[PDB]
């Protein structure tokens, strides 16, 4: 009988992920626009580099 | 890995001479291989090369059209053809393997060379000090210089520094002027700006004595330097 | 009586967190990232195409320096391009053509390959010989695999069909850690920047992120209706997104422990094999298997450009360290490396 043990080692599992300090997403979404923002300048492809420092010309 | 070359001796002059490679201890057949002489008492000249495959041949002017160089893939063996001998020939030939790709480093294996004793627009690579007295445990500069900048299009600075040992055959030391060869310590540093180049030691051992060689890899022929040598 | 209240149990804490979730979240990332500007159409140019597979590409992985990479494809062959020159650096004939994965060591001396032969063979690049051989085969996966991620030179974490992902000591070629709790056949998964945790996205429609340390899952996110294709980190290492097999991808964050975006078009109804995040974060390109690459805009879902030029299944995608490039693997045995231009 190996349900019941699948069931407990579930049902510990889902008490392991229960148990988590989740922040809200409005403080969450905005520290991927901070990280976006912050890196807009060193992306190559979201803001190309001239074609004169392209490695790929 | 292991190279070992037989056919040196006493040949009469305007005589013919066979030297063999032969290889053992790697793919020979994925190692473009290279001959290079050192006359007695003087440094290192480049002989000639051919590639893996065979595809690609090159001599030196010196002895263009007098010599032939040839591989052998199935055997393992590398061979140097020689007719006309002169007696400006007579040197200590070495068999070189060098590897290229992105990121190799070519001239890290050299053969223990073989001795002939015959009887009777290129790049100059210039090295101040022909002899440096040191004493272990300070930092000493090994000092070169070429006639044409090194540093290629592509950002690669092709110079090379080789230290051969007393009675041993050359080593690699750093290959494009900076990255370090394998089984060499890191106290062996190299910087160049594209036509002045240097060599730095910081704590000197008792095995870093020796000539020490810089050598271009830009285009062919390859040149050498005239040798710092280091004593104690 | 035991087993019947155990899994009312189980629900109730199910339906526990589900709450949890649908509390802590004000808003979406729609609201929060309207007044944004957009990022606009982006063009992009094949610069080149490494020919030289003869058949379909599976995998690809990026080298630390970004200019080597590593592809594979199902003719057995692992090839290592010179991206910058077109070159072949090596072609490292596999023992099985039946190759899933690849991937290339952070210090580039290692690359790793497996597939339906349950192994990972790990071959050491930098040899006296000179040639490339393989230096440990990993046996103990029952499944496929599916996807492998070197931590170091020394451990590798490979997520298999078996329902299991696995981290490895190459040294050894044991398991140092076994990662369990998918019910379907895993298929991907995205080491994080950090390294020391990773997600893993399997065919049950769920993402696990799990510590390679500690050894077991942390938290687990549903959302989608099939099976989960392909898996990246965010940059940041504070999400991830993945690409499913309905046509959708989904943007889920660590922390709120939820998603936050889908990128979904009704024109497009195809599953995406491979998803791939820009280096700041911001364009997050996926393969469709209509033979096109989409680049989505991660913080406004809003689909700008189209790598439209591979004629079949786009299998592999992968964004280089310092974001210069894109290249893309597909089923006509070509990759071909993208990147914007003024």
């Amino acid at each position: 009988t190996a349900s019941i043990a699948q069931a407990r080692k579930l049902v510990e599992q889902l008490k392991m992920e229960a148990n988590i300090d989740r922040i809200k997403v409005s403080k969450a979404a905005a520290d991927l626009m901070a990280y976006c923002e912050a890196h807009a300048k060193e992306d190559p492809l979201l803001t190309p580099v001239p074609a004169s420092e392209n490695p790929f010309r | 890995v292991q190279l070992v070359e037989s056919g040196g001796g006493l040949v009469q002059p305007g005589g013919s001479r066979k030297l063999s490679c032969s290889a053992s201890g790697f793919a020979f057949s994925s190692f473009g291989m290279h001959w290079v002489r050192q006359a007695p008492e003087k440094g290192l000249e480049w002989v000639a090369y051919i590639s893996s495959g065979s595809g690609t041949i090159y001599y030196a002017d010196t002895v263009k059209g007098r010599f032939t160089i040839s591989r052998d893939d199935p055997k393992n063996t590398l061979f140097l053809q020689m007719t006309s001998l002169r007696s400006e020939d007579t040197a200590m030939y070495y068999c070189v393997r060098s590897i290229y790709y992105y990121g190799s480093s070519p001239f890290d294996f050299w053969g223990q060379g073989t001795t002939l004793t015959v009887s009777a627009a290129d790049i100059v690579m210039t090295q101040a000090t022909s002899s440096v007295p040191v004493t272990p445990g300070e930092s000493v500069s090994i000092s070169c210089r070429s006639s044409k900048s090194l540093l290629h299009s592509n950002g690669n600075t092709y110079l090379y520094w080789f230290l051969q040992r007393p009675g041993q055959s050359p080593q690699l030391l750093i290959y494009r002027m900076s990255n370090l060869a394998s089984g060499v310590p890191d106290r062996f540093s190299g910087s160049g700006s594209g036509t002045a180049f240097t060599l730095t030691i910081s704590r000197l051992e008792a095995e870093d004595v020796g000539v020490y060689y810089c050598m271009q890899h830009l285009e062919y022929p390859l040149t050498f330097g005239a040798g710092t040598k280091l004593e104690l | 009586s035991e087993l019947d209240q155990l899994r009312q149990e189980a629900e109730q804490l199910k339906n526990q967190i589900r709450d949890a979730r649908k509390a802590c979240a004000d808003a979406t990332l729609s609201q929060i990232t309207n007044n944004i500007d957009p990022v606009g159409r982006i063009q992009m140019r094949t610069r080149r195409t490494l020919r030289g597979h003869l058949a379909k590409i599976y995998a690809m992985h990026w080298g630390t320096d970004s200019r080597l990479l590593v592809s594979a494809s199902q003719d057995g062959k692992l090839i290592i391009w010179d991206s910058y020159t077109t070159n072949k650096v090596h072609a490292i004939p596999l023992r099985s053509s039946w190759v899933m994965t690849c991937a290339y060591a952070p210090s580039g001396n290692y690359v790793a390959c497996g597939g339906l032969d349950n192994i990972c063979s790990i071959y050491n690049l930098k040899t006296r010989e000179g040639n490339v051989r393989v230096s440990r085969e990993l046996a103990g996966h029952t499944g496929y695999l599916s996807c492998c991620r070197f931590l170091d030179d020394n451990q590798i974490v490979t997520s298999s069909g078996d329902t299991t992902c696995a981290l490895w000591d190459i040294e050894t070629g044991q398991q140092t850690t076994t990662f369990t709790g998918h019910t379907g056949d895993v298929m991907s998964l995205s080491l994080a920047p950090d390294t020391r945790l990773f997600v893993s996205g399997a065919c049950d429609a769920s993402a696990k992120l799990w510590d390679v340390r500690e050894g077991m899952c942390r938290q687990t996110f549903t959302g989608h209706e099939s099976d989960i294709n392909a898996i990246c980190f965010f940059p940041n290492g504070n999400a991830f997104a993945t690409g499913s097999d309905d046509a959708t991808c989904r943007l889920f964050d660590l922390r709120a422990d939820q998603e936050l975006m889908t990128y979904s078009h009704d024109n497009i109804i195809c599953g995406i094999t491979s998803v791939s995040f820009s280096k700041s974060g911001r364009l997050l390109l996926a393969g469709y298997d209509d033979f096109n690459c989409n680049v989505w805009d991660a913080l406004k879902a809003d689909r700008a450009g189209v790598l439209a030029g591979h004629d079949n299944r786009v299998s592999c995608l992968g964004v280089t360290d310092d974001g210069m490039a894109v290249a893309t693997g597909s089923w006509d045995s070509f990759l071909k490396i993208w990147n914007g231009s003024s």
